[PDB]
């Protein structure tokens, strides 16, 4: 940013932005694949219970 | 006297405070390209060498 105009430092941040949003589609997706196992696991605890 | 285009100068600029304001009172430059700054932004950036 303090090195480039708002119409030449749009281009590189959105970049950045596009990459990083990426990021945490990986992690959200995981986190629902692995919360159904823990989840599976809870079940069989609880019906062991 | 410029040197000629096959055996170019090399000025190493050390230690200074850099006021490029100046730099604007030679002619009109046929060009005058930065290319990874932005050159209104010069006046408040550190530069190594």
């Amino acid at each position: 940013l303090s090195r480039l105009d708002p119409p030449e430092a749009e281009v590189q941040i959105d970049r950045l932005i596009t990459g990083r949003l990426q990021s945490l589609q990986t992690y959200v997706t995981q986190q629902l694949i692995r919360a159904a196992e823990i989840r599976a696991s809870a079940n069989l605890a609880a019906t062991k219970m | 006297r410029f040197a000629s285009v096959y055996a170019w100068n090399r000025k190493r600029i050390s230690n200074c405070v850099a006021d490029y304001s100046v730099l604007y009172n030679f002619a009109p430059f046929f060009a005058f390209k930065c290319y990874g700054v932005s050159p209104t932004k010069l006046n408040d950036l550190c530069f190594t060498n």
